[PDB]
């Protein structure tokens, strides 16, 4: 009941935002409030949220990540590393995995493009990733396992024991943050000067909207704080 | 002489970086990794970076 003259802001206003980056504003804030709230936002975004990535690759007549597919300028290692790079967003609901196979022929490059007529439940972000060259004569036949996490997940997790022969787990990078860059202004309300203004810049891949991002880490925020009820 | 039968097997060994690996720069400035830190938790500049 000692909360009468405690200034709380009203709403969080969206300044400027685009599917990938979005601009924040909060106020009023009282001193040193800006901070708290500033710093637990950008641990959140950048430590909890959830996205999508690939686990587990099978490129026909490769055996193991070690090896080299004919016609194919670049080796499965590099191959492995350009897929780690891909991007979705989630385009059905409720789908948390995906096998998607992958049959290109006739072409003088892999883009993450290519990949979109075979996925049905998530969408490329960056289709001009080039996964890899190869000559126009050479087939390639992959198949690619697409998994819901949070944070990052070595291969070694990702190794399933009923895997087909051949698969190969990969390494998943599952955050969809890229950056989170906070700034603290003085506001004036009234009389006193004193109020902070919080301002947000977040950077995200697009599978998840700035402020869906800034909502979801709310709500973890908030999942932690009930406790201390 | 003696041997009838030679037999070779290759093994290849992804190593990631880890603690305790040796590092080094140009300058004779080595090092051990003494701990991987969460990009939460590691220094950033006024960009957020």
């Amino acid at each position: 009941m000692a909360l009468l003259n405690f200034q709380k802001p009203d709403k969080v206003i969206m300044i400027d935002s685009t599917d990938f980056e979005g601009k924040f504003e909060f106020r009023p804030l009282e001193p040193g409030y800006g901070l708290t709230v500033g710093n637990a936002l950008r641990r959140v975004l950048l430590s909890s949220l959830e996205g999508f990535a690939i686990t587990s690759v099978r490129i026909d007549g490769v055996e193991h990540e070690f090896s080299v597919v004919p016609g194919v300028v670049e080796d499965v290692t590099e191959i492995i590393l350009n897929l780690k790079q891909v991007r979705f967003k989630r385009q059905i609901d409720d789908v948390e995995s995906e096998t998607v196979s992958i049959s290109v022929s006739g072409k003088e490059q892999l883009t993450a493009g290519d990949f979109q007529k075979f996925i049905s439940g998530y969408q490329v972000l960056n289709p001009d990733l080039v996964i890899c060259n190869m000559g126009p004569k050479v087939s390639i036949n992959m198949e690619i396992v697409i998994e819901k996490g949070r944070g990052y997940v070595p291969a070694e997790e990702n190794k399933k024991s009923n895997a087909p022969l051949g698969s190969i787990a990969v390494d998943s990078v599952y955050t969809p943050v890229k950056n989170v860059k906070y700034s603290i202004e003085n506001y004036r309300v009234e009389q006193k000067t004193d109020y902070e203004k919080l301002v947000f810049e977040i950077i995200t891949d697009g599978s998840i909207h700035p402020k869906d991002a800034l909502t979801e880490a709310a709500k973890v925020l908030i999942h932690h704080f009930m406790l201390f009820s | 002489a003696g041997i009838m039968k030679l037999a070779k097997v290759y093994i290849a060994k992804k190593r990631k970086l880890k603690v305790g690996d040796k590092m080094a720069g140009r300058h004779g400035n080595k090092g051990i990794v003494a701990r991987i830190v969460r990009q939460e938790d590691m220094p950033f500049l006024e960009d957020g970076t």
